[PDB]
């Protein structure tokens, strides 16, 4: 009781895309976008697919660094371009100072930066499964209300840097409220956002014998 | 009918009637039978 | 009418084929008027 | 005897034109034959009456959409037949594909009012398991014991109205678990009957 | 769930020989063979117990007759059989010949205690339609409801008393309407059986 | 100011569906052009909306049908035009032809809801004297004084309820007595505006 209660069950906040500012060799970029999905992995697909309404905000952290493990004082700047802004184009883009474009200047050498972002939504709640069509093939079973917005990352500086910055940014989701309890998922994920299977069905049971037989 | 026969000594009549149906087959046999009645106005309903 | 809603079931060694008797009548608001003879 | 999904009643949003007992009546779909092979069948909930009568009408006319609904299966079999039926209702139904051609045709997202028989009974179509199924709102159609299974189903949506045409709310799903096996000499095909009933409907934006 | 022929239990006339139990016993008559092609059976109330009993003895001596009846019919079928009966009582069964030799033969108006298989069942071997002799007392003995029927019929003559050999109060017809088919390996012929028992019976006159 | 067609507001019969504000909305027809040598124009009232609405498909699916309704005709003349118009309300307007070809073409007697010009307006094409018709409810639209007129008519016919499409109740009649005349540099064609409402409508036996 109470451990395995469905806000226990979402805690503990856990990897969800490793992202990298690429800046040096054939890349010379300095920056990265990265669109925010919670269903990146499958071991966390699994566990969302449990429910089909669901209402929580997130409370991201950015855990950066270089290669070589190193920490130095480069500077980054993480910007979160809410849903339905654009977003930026290259190192230099208008995009980067508009002041409704969230940001967090935060050294490399320093605890990572924790931003919490709420419930981003024009439903009651993120719906995983859509049954129907928007825009009233490719088109369909595809919600359009759960982008939850992007994430920028870029290094505060005039020219390239020759340094290649791996992020990994972890979220937790806070306040989980859940409806509609499905079967978890019996077979492999063919493809992403789509719950496509193979044509060799395997069973769920791993298979003895004889029914006489254990 | 005994209504049928008598309604043919006079010249008008109006009311309401019944129709009783009666099922006489085995006990055993089971099925579903749908009666629709269509108000004077239209024509006779083509499909179920 | 009388329409066919499901088809004829029936366990084995059992008849196929029955009968639906109609019976007609008139309710209590039903009226005559103008008596006169009859067509035989 | 009538299994309440979830346990609500529908309901009327407090505060759009409420429909009268003219369009609340017990809309008697076809009859499917249920053979010995056959897999088994689902419908789109109101999607299955987009094109049949005035709740046609209406779905088809109005923006704005929300109703209960009062599902009710019987089969017709004798009692020298066997068999078993699992029948549930599966909200944000979502028929995917099955590749080797990756997303499922129209007429197998939106059967219509004819329904359409499963390519995939053990993964339901959509890769969940069947065994799990039952942790949806269902009911036993088991020969031995009883031929008919009622759902009242209230309404499941984020938002509180939606269109009626591009978004069904949930899936009827009907499948035979324990075959149907009869000796010889019998009708060969059990038929399955599906009736319908609105509840508390409601529409909004006429033309 | 006896039928009361217009409504009025049989009483004695009010002031002749008022018999007891003795002679208001239950007689079973014969059973007759209810088969697949056969038409159908009358018997003539007072006529068909002229010969039997202590009932034949009082009317074959006395002079004057009143005797209410409570017939009773039942036929034993298996749950497999099918069929119909009708059971009525008509008053004044006045049997007419059929001319293509002019009225009908004394085994055809007093059949006995063994009864006369009619010869149109149709027009009832009277003229009129058998679809309208539900205008008299019946009940209708259905093969998957009920395999009973009784009707009690009160004394109904112009005058107080009459003959009992002369004259015959009524008559019971049994007809069969939805034929009788079974399938292969039944009993062939389904046994009807005619139980009378006269009810406040009166004579007078002796020898 | 406005005209009550003999005295009495439309009254739902005392015991059938009866529609709602829906149906009882105000349908406002086609405009007709009012020029000088125009001789006039009728409608007959139920047949003038047999196609178009919901009223028509009530009209058009039940069969029994009995209504109000409360005509509404308004011109839109400048203040140097001058005429005047007289628009009545018969009741069983019995359209009839004129022979030197002995009957009204079905055009002239349900010209619909395009209405259709007098060919003799003297005699209201019914051999009637025009000097007389104002013994009908009306109202005068004189183009100095006013330029409105209301006329509620009840329902007025033998039996209880009729059929909408077989025999139409009354006719809007409305004809130029004064002439159009203006001087040269106007609108040379003032508009007609004929708007109807249903009024305590009632139908019975749908489909």
């Amino acid at each position: 009781v109470n451990e395995a209660s469905v806000e226990h069950f979402y805690s503990r906040a856990g990897l969800v895309g490793v992202v990298e500012v690429k800046d040096s060799g054939t890349s010379l970029d300095g920056y990265t976008v990265w669109p925010i999905d919670v269903m990146g992995f499958v071991q966390q697909r699994r566990k969302l697919e449990l429910s089909t309404y669901m209402r929580f905000d997130a409370e991201f952290t950015f855990v950066s660094n270089l290669n070589n493990s190193t920490t130095p004082g480069m500077l980054l700047q993480y910007m979160y371009v809410p849903p339905g802004a654009p977003k930026p184009d290259s190192r230099k883009s208008y995009q980067w100072q508009t002041a409704t474009n969230p940001s967090v200047f935060a050294k490399l050498s320093d605890p990572p930066p924790q931003v919490s972002v709420p419930f981003m939504s024009p439903a009651t709640a993120y719906q995983w499964f859509y049954d129907g069509y928007p825009t009233f093939n490719l088109q369909y079973g595809q919600c359009p209300n759960n982008m939850m917005g992007h994430f920028a990352i870029r290094t505060v500086s005039e020219s390239t840097t020759g340094k290649n910055i791996h992020v990994r940014v972890y979220m937790r989701i806070k306040h989980v409220r859940a409806w509609v309890p499905r079967p978890l998922r019996s077979q492999a994920y063919m493809v992403k956002n789509y719950p496509t299977y193979s044509q060799t069905i395997t069973n769920t049971a791993t298979d003895r014998a004889s029914i006489t037989t254990t | 009918t005994m209504v049928g026969q008598i309604c043919r000594y006079y010249t008008q009549w109006s009311g309401s009637l019944k129709v009783t149906f009666m099922f006489t087959g085995s006990f055993m046999a089971t099925g579903k039978m749908l009666i629709a009645y269509t108000p004077p106005g239209s024509a006779q309903p083509t499909t179920r | 009418t009388i329409w066919y809603q499901t088809n004829f079931v029936v366990p084995p060694d059992t008849p196929t084929e029955a009968n639906i008797i109609a019976l007609g009548a008139a309710q209590k608001n039903f009226t005559l008027k103008l008596c006169k003879d009859t067509d035989e | 005897n009538i299994v309440l999904s979830y346990g609500e009643w529908p309901e009327y949003c407090p505060s759009p034109t409420r429909p009268d007992v003219s369009v609340n009546r017990f809309y008697t779909l076809s009859t499917k034959s249920w053979k010995t092979e056959s897999t088994g069948w689902y419908w789109k909930f109101p999607d299955v009456l987009n094109d049949t009568g005035v709740f046609g009408q209406n779905a088809q006319f109005h923006y704005l959409y929300r109703s209960g609904f009062c599902m009710h299966v019987q089969c017709n079999a004798s009692k020298f037949h066997q068999g078993a039926l699992l029948v549930a209702a599966i909200p944000e139904f979502v028929i995917a594909a099955s590749s080797p051609g990756l997303y499922p045709d129209f007429a197998h997202t939106n059967p219509g009012k004819d329904g359409q028989e499963f390519r995939d009974p053990y993964v339901l179509d959509a890769g969940i398991p069947l065994s799990q199924a039952l942790i949806f709102p269902h009911q036993w159609i088991n020969l031995r014991t009883n031929n008919c299974a009622t759902i009242i189903m209230p309404y499941i949506n984020a938002l509180p109205f939606d269109s009626a045409l591009n978004h069904s709310n949930f899936g009827l799903v009907v499948i035979p678990i324990s075959p149907l096996k009869y000796c010889n000499g019998a009708t060969t095909e059990v038929p399955i009957t599906l009736t319908i009933a609105p509840l508390n409907s409601e529409f909004s934006g006429l033309r």
